[PDB]
């Protein structure tokens, strides 16, 4: 009630008052939703933030591994916490991350061990490949003929 | 055609300078296009007299 | 000039699911793919079966279009650029001969650091007149699909020896016995021939729209779909905008309402301001002719 | 009470209990797509022709197009605190900020002259807070925000040049044309003109 | 609690004399009457002014969130069935939300649906439509605020 | 006001966790993630002078005695060093933790007392000349905050149970728990009086709690709200004005709250804080507030 | 940009003392003059040094 709207940098210290009232008046029309959301340089808002590196890390590896993390948003619809992404994982799991033991433990898969370097050409510690899946992945019964004609239909072009 | 610049003539206005607007509204009006007439125009027509 | 600028402007299908994004920065990278004048090559990870995908033009040819540097995508809308132009105006004119691009490439680029580095330079006094047709075709949810592997080209000719542990899809490549395959970068860029666009606007001329009375003068509208929750005293009130309103005969038999106005114009508009998008009391209003 | 032209409105103002479409002055609803720049008119003044002028310029840019600013001065007597040469402590800081402003692009071109002597090293990997301003539901997954891990590529010593530098393209426009403040055109005679 | 027709303004551009309803909104007509007496808006200016939407008017501080009244920084408000915002020189209460109202106006320049949806009138201009729309032509910026000073010079609660 | 509209204090290369002001209130030192605590002359132009090496770990918490000549600072290696505020030299340090040391408080007035709390669950009591632990509490929980009273009979520990509880010195034994908060409290700090204990928590909210010889029993005597947590996970300390009359708080929105004392109105809410807050100081004879923070900078707020 | 080092020095003298003669005779005519006319004044001055250089 006593400030500018925006201007920046104030040289004196700011009453919660003095600086945090809403602007009086109506919205114009005048602006679309890149218009009227506060944003810096054509396609949002970007500042500097300066997370922890290990918790930042941490929740990224969390969705890229699970598919879910916490808000990193500064207030948001104003409240202490809340999840992001797929919610339903989160509770089920009690919202664990990568870094922490792990609730589930079942299923692992197989794979060759000859871990002792004596018997050449026998020999692979960490190179063993898994003993289900296996190499070359030639396609099927009709996806090779349909790639002959989708080929064949190229080379009818240049 | 083996050229860098050149083809640019035709093509389109090639250093083009937007006229310069303001006070007074400009956007509806516009120009005519010259008559082709293709059967009695020649080279020396366009240029006009020695 | 170089470019030289800090994070990208991207769109949200492009930079991925992820709120946690890692990008690597690179000063001068590459060239633009039609400015061709170096720029500032951010480079990220969408999600976690992605592409890698990498910014493609610069920020000056961003911000003369409004799209984004990847996808070559409206912001705002999400469209193609010859779709949006088709919604709007096309008063740029963005020269495509060598030279004439590059001296209003410098020029519009002087005009960009002759200001504040923050709006469309040329798009925003035609991008505040909009909600056009494009508005009732964007896309709600992000298309994910797009940031996907390539088709593995080993596999194509049956020879992947990587299997499994190619990164690279092994599904079918798209017939190019098609027109939605030829697709340049700069036929894309300057809203010329493109065919996605074509589909669009083609669908777009499908979609319903306010109608011309069937005789002349008739201001009379034809409404349904009113319903018994509403209040007959607002419609006034939502329509006195266009003028002093004329006739308004009611029926509630039929839940339609039909009215009536000084001028055809009035009604005209009423229609187009009206069809296909209007609702009020949370319930949607529908009009026609007769 | 009744309204139905802008001749009853004797000095405007549109009555609000009418409930008609009635306005005052020509606010059409359908004003076209005009390109003329709006005659605008300062606070007491006269209607500022200073705007055809100022094209390309911004709004804090000082030109002269008026013949108010021809007319000289008056003697100003004496040692008048409105002629001075500012402060001395403020030419000491606009010093000190040229300098500083200056010395930063002396560096940036001195660090062409040697490219590697000591070759660079980079890690200040940072973080960039982002709130994409075109929220959806679905499209970030689900916030407002998103932060971003930001590291500096690490450049190969052992790299040419990768881009050709040596095209050139004719000089643009320069700025807006100033008007000339001229006086009245001193009058030539015909014997000068032949001698 | 005194009922004075039509208050004198003396802005920079000329004078405006604004014609007010005192059946319709009686207490923001005595609260304006009142603040136009006791010299509150004697060099307050146009702070906020967007082409042919309005111009906001009225603020000691001029910033667009300053302001008070005589019942103090806030009273309820007035919206009656009768008054609707449609055409220019009608002159009106500035808002912050439902019933929160400070001391500032704005005379409305365009037919309008959300203004009436969500603003009280005051009431309109009588005398000086030309000088209105010689406000609504003053250079704005980013947020919409002039260059120069548009300023009320004075004020009378005349008749 | 004094010589202090808001500078800006600069130095450090890691998160700033806790940063107290000098008992005098001339001069001042702080201390975070990067193992250093700055001394910096608060008057004049705010220069440090004396810096205090010698920790293997994060400096989190950081006292002043009443005199203030004597500076104890808790590591999160589980040894705390004491360092006089003249000539700044590890004098006395204690060993006890088998964990990291999370906080630590001197008492003031009687014979010198210092506690402290560790992610072992337990929370001792030092004699400063005895170079051993005098009286050891075993918790089960981490424990992340403590103080004594003013008379130096009971010790105030806060933990991740939600709940502060009250040691007797004498008995040995929990005296008293307090119930109100729905997640880990972070940060506790009495009164100038003795008279409230003020907490910041997990469960997003700000309690002043009373303790006296005649308590009501249900001491939730005030709550005040703004001050948010997030996944950091960053220790959050509060502190009381000289007077008792505000209260202010970090949080990792980047935002100074400051409630007033008897209505609990946010009298300030100051940015210019890039990194989340993790500690607001009062001067104890002006209105100059100093704000730490992960960003690494200090500001000097005056009022 | 080149510098004039041993084969450029005439070349460079001969190229300042035009210049300089351009703009004193843009100054030292009168306001009401046509603007033309810097070429013969230029090949006048050639003519001049030429008869000179002749005696
Ligand atoms: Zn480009
Ligand atoms: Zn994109
Ligand atoms: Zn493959």
């Amino acid at each position: 009630v006593h400030l500018d709207p925006a201007v920046k940098e104030v040289q004196y210290n700011p009453t919660y008052e003095t600086m945090f009232a809403p602007e009086f008046g109506p919205e114009n029309p005048f602006r679309t939703q890149q218009m009227a959301a506060p944003r810096n340089m054509l396609s949002g808002y970007a500042e500097p933030a300066h997370i922890n590196d290990f918790m930042f890390e941490q929740q990224r590896r969390t969705f890229a591994t699970y598919g879910y993390a916490l808000d990193p948003s500064l207030d948001n619809h104003q409240v202490s916490a809340k999840y992001i992404g797929s919610v339903e994982e989160a509770e089920k799991n009690q919202g664990l991350t990568v870094f922490e033991t792990g609730q589930k433990k079942t299923e692992k898969r197989k794979k060759f061990k000859e871990n002792d370097a004596s018997n050449i050409d026998g020999f692979l510690g960490p190179w063993a490949k898994y003993v289900d899946e296996k190499d070359v992945a030639k396609p099927s019964e009709e996806e090779q003929k349909e790639l002959d004609e989708i080929t064949a239909k190229r080379q009818k072009k240049g | 055609r083996k050229r860098k610049r050149g083809v640019d003539y035709n093509a389109e206005i090639p250093f083009e300078k937007k006229p310069a607007l303001g006070f007074y509204d400009t956007s509806e009006e516009n120009y005519q296009a010259l008559d082709a007439d293709f059967r009695k125009l020649r080279q020396q027509d366009l240029d006009g007299e020695l | 000039n170089w470019e030289d600028a800090d994070f990208p402007i991207l769109c949200q299908t492009c930079l991925g699911e992820n709120p946690y994004i890692r990008m690597t920065k690179e000063k001068y990278g590459k060239e633009c793919k039609i400015c061709a004048r170096p720029f500032t090559v951010f480079r990220w990870c969408p999600g976690v079966r992605m592409r890698f995908k990498k910014t493609e033009v610069c920020q000056t040819c961003s911000k003369l279009k409004n799209v984004c540097q990847t996808c070559l995508l409206d912001l705002e809308y999400g469209l193609p650029i010859q779709v949006r132009d088709a919604g709007l105006s096309f008063k740029d004119d963005m020269p495509k001969s060598d030279v004439n691009k590059e001296y209003y490439t410098q020029n519009m680029e002087r005009e960009i650091s002759n200001s504040d580095g923050t709006r469309p330079v040329g798009m925003l006094g035609k991008a505040t007149s909009t909600s056009d047709m494009l508005l009732k075709l964007a896309r709600t949810t992000p298309y994910y699909k797009r940031n996907r592997p390539h088709i593995c080209s080993f596999w194509v000719k049956g020879e992947c020896k990587r299997g499994e542990e190619c990164p690279y899809r092994h599904e079918k490549p798209t017939d190019p016995d098609d027109p939605l395959a030829d697709q340049n970068i700069k036929d894309r860029y300057y809203g010329i021939n493109d065919p996605v666009a074509d589909k669009l606007l083609k669908r777009a001329s499908t979609m319903p729209r306010l109608d011309p009375p069937e005789d002349k003068t008739i201001t009379t509208l034809y409404v349904g779909g009113l319903g018994d929750t509403i209040t007959e005293t607002d419609l006034r009130n939502h329509f006195y905008q266009f003028g002093e309103i004329r006739t308004i005969t009611v029926v509630q038999r039929q839940q339609c309402a039909f009215i009536q106005f000084a001028t055809r114009q009035a009604a005209e508009v009423a229609a187009e301001k009206s069809f296909n998008k209007l609702i009020v009391n949370g319930r949607r209003l529908n009009v026609k002719w007769g | 009470w009744i309204p139905r032209l802008l001749e009853d409105f004797g000095d405007g103002g549109a009555f609000p209990e009418i409930h008609v479409a009635q306005y005052p002055l020509d606010m059409g609803r359908k004003k076209k797509m005009s390109n003329a720049l709006a005659i605008q008119v300062d606070s007491e003044g006269k209607i500022k022709y200073d705007a055809i002028a100022r094209q390309g310029q911004s709004k804090d840019k000082v030109i002269y197009s008026k013949y108010t600013d021809l007319v000289p001065k008056e003697v100003m007597n004496a040692d008048d605190p409105d002629l001075q040469r500012p402060d001395e402590e403020a030419i000491k800081e606009i010093t000190e900020k040229t300098r500083v402003a200056l010395e930063k692009s002396v560096s940036q071109k001195v660090a062409a002259a040697m490219p590697v002597r000591a070759a660079d090293k980079l890690a200040p990997a940072q973080y960039i807070r982002y709130t994409p301003s075109q929220q959806g539901v679905a499209f970030n997954s689900g916030a407002k925000q998103r932060v971003i891990r930001m590291v500096e590529m690490q450049k190969d010593p052992m790299e040419p040049p990768r881009f050709k530098i040596n095209k050139k393209i004719p000089r643009g426009p320069p700025s807006p044309p100033a008007p000339v403040m001229h006086s009245p055109s001193r009058k030539m005679t015909v014997k000068e003109q032949q001698e | 609690s005194w009922q004075p027709p039509n208050v004198y303004l003396e802005t920079s551009m000329g004078i405006i004399v604004l014609e007010l309803y005192w059946k319709h909104a009686p207490k923001t007509c005595k609260n304006f009457a009142e603040l136009a007496r006791r010299g509150y808006y004697n060099g307050t200016k146009f702070h906020r002014i967007i082409k042919d939407f309005m111009i906001q008017g009225g603020d000691p501080t001029g910033t667009g969130r300053g302001g008070a009244s005589i019942y103090g920084k806030q009273f309820e408000d007035e919206l009656h069935p009768d008054l609707k915002f449609t055409g220019a020189g009608i002159l009106a209460m500035a808002n912050a939300g439902p019933d929160t109202n400070g001391s500032q106006f704005f005379v409305t320049l365009a037919p309008t649906q959300w203004l009436d949806g969500k603003h009280t009138i005051f009431g309109r201009v009588c005398q000086g439509i030309g000088m209105v729309n010689r406000v609504g032509m003053v250079e704005t910026n980013s947020q919409d605020r002039p260059v120069d000073d548009v300023k009320i010079i004075k004020a009378y609660p005349s008749g | 006001s004094l010589q202090a509209p808001i500078m800006l204090l600069s130095g450090h290369e890691g998160e700033v966790y806790c940063c107290k002001f000098h008992p005098n209130g001339s001069t001042l030192a702080s201390a975070g993630f990067d193992r250093l605590i700055l001394l910096w002359n608060v008057y004049g132009d705010c220069d440090n002078y004396a810096t205090l090496k010698g920790h293997s770990g994060a400096v989190m918490e950081l006292h002043y005695n009443t005199d203030g000549s004597m500076l104890f600072s808790a590591s999160t290696d589980k040894t705390v060093a004491v360092w006089d505020s003249e000539t700044g030299e590890r004098v006395k340090r204690l060993k006890g933790h088998t964990s990291f040391v999370n906080s630590c408080y001197p008492a003031r007035r009687g014979p010198q007392l210092v506690c402290t709390g560790s992610d072992d669950g337990t929370v001792k009591l030092w004699d400063i000349r005895k170079k051993a632990a005098i009286q050891t509490f075993q918790n089960t929980y981490q424990v992340l905050a403590v103080t004594f009273n003013d008379t130096s009979d009971q010790i105030i520990s806060g933990g991740i149970d939600n709940d502060i509880k009250v040691w007797d010195l004498r008995q040995n034994k929990l005296t008293y728990t307090m119930r109100g908060h729905a997640d880990s409290v972070t940060g506790l700090s009495l009164s100038s009086e003795g008279s409230y204990l003020l907490s910041n928590a997990m469960d997003n909210t700000v309690r002043v709690w009373d303790v006296r010889p005649f308590a009501p029993k249900e001491r939730c005597v005030k709550i005040f709200q703004g001050n948010v947590h997030n996944f950091e996970k960053n220790l959050l300390r509060c502190s009381w004005s000289p007077d008792g009359s505000k209260i202010a708080a970090g949080s990792a929105d980047r935002f100074v709250y400051v409630w007033d004392t008897t209505s609990r109105r946010i009298l300030y809410k100051l940015p210019g804080h890039a990194g989340s807050i993790n500690e607001v100081a009062f001067h104890p004879d002006e209105p100059i507030i100093i704000s730490a923070s992960s960003d690494k900078r200090l500001y000097m707020g005056e009022i | 940009a080149k510098t004039v080092t041993k084969q450029r020095v005439e070349s460079h003298f001969d190229l300042e003392l035009r210049a300089a003669v351009m703009h004193d005779i843009l100054d030292m005519m009168p306001e009401g003059i046509k603007q033309n006319k810097a070429r013969t004044i230029l090949q006048h001055l050639s003519e001049a040094w030429r008869c000179w250089k002749a005696n």
